[PDB]
């Protein structure tokens, strides 16, 4: 699957930034896992990963500082505690979990400046 | 966007045969993988099978794997699920979806 996110993106002077992740085409799926990584020299670390599905677009309750809702074939991402050296690399990885066929997909990267 | 519409449902025999359609308007699902579920009284929804995409080949629940077949064609914008040697059991509301929530307006299939 392809999957979009901004280039850029500024985060707040109170450390938040907002990008949207959208995938296509819109296979059918009942369980879609996204996951939030950053680039860091060679390795890629999680920041943070949720599961969607027709019940639950509201996602990553179990953290403090990522926020999500899901909705057609878009997540509205929301990272908080971004500090100047936050700035870097933010992959957007869509993962189509149930029922078969799996799809996967990893966007290009939003990069993250923090004022 | 995909607007659904299911039919072919309707009362086949036990050991009989029937040929559902989804049909989609709006814009094409020529490149979607496009899900059949079936739903019984007082039950939630359930996977039955997808249909295939350019990358990927058609799957099946194993509750029908191998007496249901899923087609596609194109040019009418549609998707079929043959139905054949059907059960009882196989009675239930059928819906085709695209995505996670796209779901078609529902055929009835009954079978005796």
């Amino acid at each position: 699957i392809q999957v979009t996110q901004p280039s850029v993106v500024l985060a707040s002077s109170h450390g938040v930034a907002s990008f949207p992740c959208e995938y296509s085409p819109s296979h059918n799926t009942d369980e879609v896992r996204v996951t939030v990584l950053r680039q860091t020299n060679d390795q890629m670390t999680e920041v943070c990963a949720t599961t969607f599905t027709e019940k639950n677009t509201v996602g990553f309750l179990d953290y403090p500082f990522c926020s999500g809702t899901f909705n057609e074939s878009r997540v509205n991402l929301t990272i908080q505690g971004l500090r100047a050296v936050d700035t870097g690399l933010y992959l957007c990885k869509v993962e189509l979990m149930y029922p078969p066929p799996y799809f996967v997909g990893m966007g290009n990267g939003t990069q993250i400046y923090v004022i | 966007q995909v607007q659904l519409v299911e039919s072919g449902g309707g009362l086949a025999q036990p050991g009989g045969s029937l040929r559902l359609s989804c049909a989609a308007s709006g814009s094409t699902i020529s490149s979607v993988a496009v899900g059949w579920y079936r739903q019984t009284p007082g039950n939630q929804r359930e996977w039955v099978a997808t249909s295939s995409t350019s990358s990927t080949t058609a799957t099946y629940a194993d509750s029908v794997k191998g007496r249901f077949t899923i087609s596609r064609d194109n040019a009418k914008n549609t998707i079929y699920l043959q139905m054949n040697s059907l059960k009882p059991e196989d009675t239930a509301v059928y819906y085709c979806k695209t995505g996670l929530t796209n779901w078609g307006r529902g055929t009835q299939v009954t079978v005796s």
